[PDB]
């Protein structure tokens, strides 16, 4: 390349990352965060511990 | 092995290096001009000569390719552009002598010192000074004397150089499969591509003068009016049936009649249009001037300018010890980089010049779609036409009133419109015979149709015939007036200015017809015309890939070279001059002279 700050639009260096997701039959290890709510005591509620 | 397919890889590899090498050379040039210092000179010279010494091998290798089976028109055109050998065919002695004569005549033309005979210690140059003597003067002797000095102490030594320069150029043209060098300068005005769009060098030789005769009666009316004004100003000096002197034209060589407008003003009661007071009172600085002018392309339909050009390019106020060049230049440095190099001031003429240069920049960013070697116009008459279209549009008082730059209560009438039209036509069309005759003289001196002795006497005769300028003092062969001009001794093709003017009015009338405008062509305005923007941009991006014959098909109605719009533009002027010179004969004859 000949990248320079004086270069015009589209002539500047752009850093690009491509993320690919793969789900082979092996047990999963990568998953997004899970939101955890607050807990309340002494109240008839349904829970998902 | 096939060579048609292998040419693509070589062209791409060459272009990859050419892009950034030419970019670095252009940046070096911009640095040298912007910063006038010894440091920027060495980098300039290294960049320029390294770029040339890199392009030389690319030209050298571009000869094994058999340019006789390339079905790709763009590839064929690019290869033949790179197939050009330039002046690298002669022997070392002849080529080095050609370089020597180029350099020495370039130096000599810039070193013209002319001193007054009674005081030989005060010479003057083509710079302000001797030029200022004829710039605005009311006298007879101080003009003829300065003319004779400038064409005697500069017009006598340029002839021996120019003779051998001409013979060497003709020899090189013969060695380059050209009958004469006029074909070499007419190579740009040739396309031999698709059927119906074919054109030849020899066609222009005839086509130049066919379209010139339709404005000859108008030019004769203009000449009669100018002569009558001259007698009204310079009594007993110009024959009414004859013609006007050479030193009273208004310029160093009478190229234009801009300086003759004040002498030959039609009506001094109605002032010309000037809005510089509006800018100064409204505090329109250079940035405001450029920003307000930026909206015009958006109104026409062109996209907004790319960010970054502001920072890279300087606009105004070089200021302190850090000097800069004020020569108006629009740098297309490559890689999509554009820069501006003006010295902006608060002036209506500066407004028009900024419009012209930003139109040049718009054309530059428009034809950026073409590859590196096709990032150019089809001929030399397309860039200047586009540049001057917007200057003509901004010269319209209607746009001035619309942008609030003038009071909306204007009461314009036929008098001021006719005055402005005459001011325009004193230079727009008056110089066309001058350009035509100079180009014809250069053609016939490169064609070998005349001997060395018959160089200037014929030149003077047909100058009198076409324009009507005779010698204030008789001249012999030791003088050389044509070489005492800027675009004669630096190898400059002078036909660009002739065809660009014809393209300007063609494009303007095409825009006016595709602008839903009714009325005079001079009052036609393209502001807020989105329909003309697409019509212009359809060819602004075509570049050198497409033929100029095809280029004159997306805007103008027809590709024929006829002077239709010039007569329409000065139609009120034509009818105002028609009822002016009722008694004075229109035209001139080539048998009067001031000395006889």
């Amino acid at each position: 390349y000949g990248f320079q700050p004086t270069y015009g639009v589209g002539y500047q260096p752009y850093r690009v990352v491509v993320l690919s997701f793969e789900l082979l039959h092996a047990p999963a290890t990568v998953c997004g965060p899970k939101k955890s709510t607050n807990l309340v005591k002494n109240k008839c509620v349904n829970f998902n511990f | 092995s096939t060579i048609e397919e292998q040419a693509k890889t070589f062209l791409d590899k060459f272009n990859h290096e050419a892009e950034d090498l030419f970019y670095q050379s252009s940046l070096a040039s911009w640095n040298y001009n912007t910063n006038i210092t010894e440091e920027n000179v060495q980098n300039m010279n290294n960049a320029g000569d390294k770029w040339s010494a890199f392009l030389k091998e690319q030209s050298t290798l571009a000869q094994m390719y058999p340019l006789q089976e390339i079905q790709n028109l763009t590839v064929k055109l690019q290869l033949q552009a790179l197939q050009q050998n330039g002046s690298s065919v002669l022997s070392e002695d002849k080529s080095k002598r050609l370089n020597t004569i180029l350099n020495t005549m370039s130096t000599i033309y810039s070193t013209g010192k002319v001193c007054n005979p009674d005081n030989p210690q005060e010479c003057l140059l083509l710079e302000p000074g001797l030029n200022e003597i004829m710039a605005n003067s009311l006298d007879y002797n101080e003009r003829l004397w300065a003319w004779e000095s400038w064409r005697s102490e500069v017009g006598k030594q340029l002839r021996p150089l120019y003779e051998e320069y001409v013979v060497l150029k003709n020899e090189m043209a013969r060695a380059n499969h050209y009958e004469d060098y006029g074909d070499y300068w007419r190579g740009d005005y040739e396309v031999n591509g698709v059927d119906g769009y074919d054109y030849s060098r020899g066609q222009l030789i005839e086509d130049v003068e066919h379209t010139f005769e339709e404005i000859k009666p108008l030019y004769e009316h203009l000449h009669a009016y100018v002569r009558a004004k001259l007698m009204n100003a310079y009594p007993s000096y110009i024959s009414p049936i004859g013609c006007l002197p050479a030193h009273l034209l208004g310029d160093m060589w009478g190229r234009f009649w801009t300086n003759l407008y004040s002498l030959t003003v039609p009506f001094g009661q109605k002032p010309n249009i000037d809005v510089t007071d509006a800018m100064v009172d409204q505090a329109w600085d250079a940035q405001r001037i450029f920003k307000e002018a930026e909206k015009f392309f958006v109104s026409v339909g062109l996209p907004n300018m790319t960010q970054g050009f502001w920072e890279n390019s300087m606009l105004t106020d070089p200021g302190n010890v850090q000097k800069a060049v004020c020569h108006p230049t629009a740098w297309d440095l490559g890689k999509g980089d554009f820069r501006i190099l003006m010295c902006t001031k608060v002036t209506m003429d500066d407004f028009l010049t900024a419009h012209h240069e930003m139109g040049h920049i718009q054309y530059d960013m428009a034809y950026a779609a073409q590859p590196f070697l096709l990032r150019n116009g089809a001929n030399e008459g397309f860039h200047e036409a586009v540049g001057e279209i917007m200057s003509l549009s901004a010269a319209t008082p209607k746009h001035l009133k619309s942008i609030g730059l003038l009071s909306p209560d204007f009461q314009e009438d036929n008098e001021t419109e006719i005055n402005f039209l005459l001011k325009q036509a004193l230079t727009i069309v008056g110089t066309l015979p001058f350009t035509y005759m100079l180009e014809k003289w250069r053609w016939m001196v490169f064609k070998g149709e005349i001997p060395k002795d018959q160089w200037m006497k014929k030149w003077w005769e047909m100058k009198r015939e076409i324009v009507g300028v005779v010698e204030p003092v008789p001249h012999d062969e030791t003088y050389c007036d044509p070489a005492s001009l800027f675009h004669v001794s630096n190898d400059y093709s002078f036909i660009r200015y002739y065809t660009r003017t014809l393209y300007q009015f063609q494009f303007q009338e095409a825009l006016c017809q595709a602008a839903k405008h009714e009325g005079p062509l001079h009052k036609c305005d393209i502001s807020n015309s989105t329909e003309a923007g697409q019509k212009l941009f359809n060819m602004l991006r075509l570049g050198k890939s497409e033929p100029w014959t095809l280029a004159l098909e997306n805007v103008v109605g027809a590709k024929n070279m006829n002077v239709r719009p010039l007569l329409n533009y000065f139609e009120p002027l034509f009818t105002w001059l028609k009822d002016q010179n009722k008694n004075s004969f229109v035209g001139w004859s080539t048998d009067w002279s001031p000395y006889a």
